[PDB]
RNA sequence: GUUUAUUAAAAACACAGCACUGUGCAAACACGAAAGUGGACGUAUACGGUGUGACGCCUGCCCGGUGCCGGAAGGUUAAU
RNA sequence: CAAGCUUGAGUCUCGUAGAGGGGGGUAGAAUUCCAGGUGUAGCGGUGAAAUGCGUAGAGAUCUGGAGGAAUACCGGUGGCGAAGGCGGCCCCCUGGACGAAGACUGACGCUCAGGUGCGAAAGCGUGGGGAGCAAACAGGAUUAGAUACCCUGGUAGUCCACGCCGUAAACGAUGUCGACUUGGAGGUUGUGCCCUUGAGGCGUGGCUUCCGGAGCUAACGCGUUAAGUCGACCGCCUGGGGA
């Protein structure tokens, strides 16, 4: 998720690009996720629950 | 498994020709070869259960074919178990 | 293989013996035997300096080669022999010039196996070579400490030093105790673990079996009278001391290494 | 007699020794009735991540019909040999006498 | 046809950060996405592609 | 697997009659053709044909009245599990007249009625309604 | 099995097994003002010490007291 | 009982996909600890705190080292396996499935009481290992109480080898085998014909997801992968507690 500011650029465009580069990588999704152990039975259940829902 | 080289060798002997691949005597012979090759695999690899399920299918299939081969003709049956070495 | 002998008498009930079929049956190789007469734990003043030793069975001394100093010349393993002086079994080897010697038998080594010493030698179990010429990672045995002196570390059954680092003249060894230790790297080491690693699984099963290995009874301080031991007297079963040796030094805890000249070579004391 | 495909890569200070290694290995395959369907030498190339501290190392392709017996002499020599840092032998279901994408692009 | 040596092609199917890209996005048939990911997983061993973008 | 092929024929009728098919085929045999004939003489089916030398194929043509089946219902009686023979006084009659049993006698397959006139019994194959 | 030769043979000692602890080899430890010797022509699956005592099921709470182990900032402290 | 047949059942030939199994190597990320350098007063934790770690220099940051365990992304109502289950990459040993065209045996089949094998997790045995997590246990909170939920620690265990144990909401709460009976939308894996002219047009196998018709069902629902229409064999039920 690495970024620089090239010359004749604002600060505020670089800080925007930082965030649209990090939501594109899913750093924070991939860190929420490993806060707590999920038993595999629970992982499979939530997966099903999403798939059945998204039939809409 | 067997190779093709080893397979053709076996159809040769027990058959009539190379196009009598599926006679009862050949099927028994192929299974017997295929079983004894595996006895080395299972010497080394005792905890391999999923493969042994396959072995035991050969064994049971052979024993079905030999029971057929008695009801047909005991001339061929008694010849075959000597030649292959079975029954013990 | 270990063998739970069946309980026909009360002294056979718990015996577990370590049968090796692969060993030699018949008398050991004659030129390499010596007289080796027993001490009963007594020194040149006749006094018991070491308690509990005494008696047992007669034993000839097999002259093992711990040096392995005969170089570039390949050698074939003739047989594995029993050795009573030693937890390890030993192997008779025949060199390509018709010399024989005994060596320690490493794990995975049978009749017919070539084994070679010196610097050319291939990195395969049996083979001895200076520790500059071994890969870091490797698992070795019968390791020297000064160059040329002979193997001292990792000779018992199932043991192995393990090489963890190079750094110039020296190398570092995780010894089997758990003690990291520098040794200077011209020192030899055979490769492999040492054999007979089921030796710990044996059970002697009766008193007499200990006597056969030359090991007399051991009397608890708390049994004795006060004149004989610090643990002394009591009407009934008392204690109320802090545990001590017969000569009054604390056991259970108290460290007893004072040796300052060897300290620099010890990276880290055992865990 | 099976087909294999052996990328190894070499400590860049011993780019000196590279053809001497090739000519041993390539001989020792044909010594036991092998082939060598191709050999390339992509030279010094930049590593995607440090290995043993080394940025840069000297890659070598090699595609080879052989038995299993000689391939273990080859896997063992790679392990003991310090100059060779990293190594792969894949298996393959035909031969491949061709140039790669690495040589073609230039 | 898809091939661990061909690190031109493999770059279309990784990120900025050297994560393999999902078939969902790229539009790729699922037979080949298996071959892709296996290619990429070898490439990374040989240091031709990277695991991350820290280096 | 495939252990009562008469019941198979009877089911293939029943299921075709439910699905409003003009015709159904199966593997032929001798005995199927015998029954197929009785069923035709009694007017539950229009006609049967047989085609093939090596793997012959019985094709029954099914029958409807008021946009509705003729074969109201069709049981097997003698199964492989449970063979059911009957003496001539003990022969069943099916809807008290109006259907037909089908009996294998020593003089071939025929109706229940036509075994009472002939004075026979035997293995009862199937009822029809 | 052993034991109070000469009033005690035992439930006492020992034991195979278990646990803790010391010991990296010029080992710990022991006998010796020392040289030296045992340990061991052994090398941590080895050796010394302590307690328990086949086997089976087990082995709970307390680190305030006394030992031992580790820690070094600060205090106190000898010869010099 | 005798003699046949080739459609059921098998054998051979050639290919394709696959976290199928067993053994051996190896890669990178991260946590923990150990030894250093920079650095200074907090860190950590929570609903809020405290116990805890820290001026004996913690946390933060950089360098080097040890070790164990698990394999991000790919990854999917995707796949394989009889079930339990199976997930980095590479090699060695190995089981099954499926498809195409032809050849071969000639009913060799289906089911199975007793019998034999396989069988998650926990647990037990002998010996290794031990990073993280974590029953027991300890302290801190909360509370009327808190033998709990929450916090700080933490031992068996989790890991490997070889033995046992034989159980689970081991579930699709649906025994195995075979036949027949309107449709639609997809996924996955083969294969044959087509200005391959396009990632396409026309068919033909296998496995699988969701709708839903007739019929069935007490109803919910099932619905060509049936809980519909039949046949073969097996297992099991006969009020609730007691159990």
């Amino acid at each position: 998720p690495v970024i620089k500011v090239r010359e004749n650029e604002p600060f505020d465009v670089a800080l925007r690009r930082f965030k649209r580069s990090c939501e594109k990588a899913g750093v924070l999704a991939e860190v929420r996720r490993r806060e707590f152990y999920e038993k595999p039975t629970t992982e499979r259940k939530r997966a099903k629950a999403s798939a059945v829902k998204r039939h809409a | 498994s067997l190779s093709t080289e080893a397979t053709a060798k076996i159809v040769s002997e027990f058959g009539r020709d190379a196009n009598d691949t599926g006679s009862t005597e050949v099927q028994v012979a192929l299974l017997t070869a295929q079983i004894n090759h595996l006895q080395g695999h299972f010497a080394e690899h005792k905890k391999d259960h999923h493969s042994r399920r396959g072995l035991l299918r050969m064994v049971s299939q052979r024993r079905k074919l030999l029971d057929y081969l008695k009801r047909k003709d005991v001339a061929r049956y008694t010849q075959l178990i000597e030649r292959l070495g079975l029954r013990r | 293989a270990v063998v739970k002998c069946k309980p026909t008498s009360p002294g056979r009930r718990h015996v577990v013996k370590v049968v090796n079929p692969e060993l030699h049956k018949g008398k050991p190789f004659a030129p390499l035997l010596e007289k080796n007469s027993k001490s009963g734990g007594r020194n040149n003043n006749g006094r018991i300096t070491t308690r509990h030793i005494g008696g047992g069975h007669k034993q000839a001394y097999r002259i093992v080669d711990f040096k392995r100093n005969k170089d570039g010349i390949p050698a074939v393993v003739e047989r594995l022999e029993y050795d009573p002086n030693r937890s390890a079994n030993i192997a008779l080897v025949l060199y390509k010039d018709g010399e024989r010697r005994y060596i320690l038998a490493p794990k995975g080594l049978k009749a017919g196996d070539q084994i070679q010493s010196g610097v050319d030698a291939a990195i395969k179990p049996g083979n001895t070579l200076p520790m500059r010429n071994i890969p870091v990672g490797s698992t070795v045995h019968n390791v020297e400490m000064k160059p040329g002196k002979g193997g001292q570390l990792a000779r018992s059954a199932g043991t192995y030093v393990q090489i963890v680092a190079r750094d110039g003249a020296y190398v570092t060894l995780r010894l089997r105790s758990g003690e990291m230790r520098k040794v200077e790297a011209d020192c030899r080491a055979t490769l492999g673990e040492v054999g007979n690693a089921e030796h710990m699984l044996r059970v002697l099963g009766k008193a007499g079996a200990a006597r056969w290995r030359g090991v007399r009874p051991t009397v608890r301080g708390t049994a004795m009278n006060p004149v004989d031991h610090p643990h002394g007297g009591g009407e009934g079963r008392n204690f109320g001391k802090h545990p001590v040796t017969p000569w009054g030094v604390q056991t259970k805890g108290k460290k007893t290494r004072s040796n300052k000249r060897t300290d620099k070579f010890i990276v880290r004391r055992r865990s | 007699m099976r087909h294999y495909e052996i990328v190894f890569m070499v400590h860049p200070d011993q780019s000196e020794q590279v053809p001497g290694m090739i000519e041993r290995y390539t001989a020792a395959i044909t010594g036991a009735e092998g082939k060598i369907h191709r050999l390339e030498d992509w030279g010094r190339r930049q590593l995607a991540y440090p290995i043993n501290k080394l940025h840069k190392a000297h890659y070598v392709l090699m595609n080879v019909e052989a038995p299993q017996e000689v391939i273990d002499e080859l896997e063992t020599t790679f392990r003991f040999n310090d100059a060779v840092i990293r190594s792969m032998v894949m298996r393959t279901k035909h031969a491949v006498t061709e140039a790669s994408p690495m040589v073609k692009a230039k | 046809e898809i091939d661990y040596k061909d690190i031109a092609t493999l770059k279309n199917y990784i990120t900025e950060s050297g994560k393999i890209v999902p078939s969902r996005i790229t539009g790729t048939r699922a037979k080949y996405q298996r071959q892709l990911a296996r290619a990429i997983k070898r490439a990374r061993y040989l240091s031709l592609l990277p695991y991350t973008d820290r280096h | 697997s495939m252990q009562d092929p008469i019941a198979d024929m009877l089911t293939r009728i029943r299921n075709g009659q439910a699905a409003n098919k003009a015709a159904v085929t199966m593997p032929s045999s001798k005995l199927k053709v015998a029954i197929a004939n009785v069923l035709k003489e009694e007017g539950f089916i229009e006609d049967f044909k047989v085609e093939g030398d090596t793997k012959p194929e019985l094709e029954l043509t099914l029958k409807y009245f008021q946009g509705k089946a003729v074969v109201e219902s069709i049981q097997r009686v003698s199964r492989p599990g449970l063979r059911i023979y009957k003496r001539k006084d003990e022969l069943p009659k099916v809807m008290a007249g109006l259907g037909i049993a089908v009996v294998s006698t020593s003089k071939g397959v025929m109706t229940d009625r036509a075994a009472r006139q002939a004075g026979l019994g035997g293995e009862i194959i199937c009822y029809v309604a």
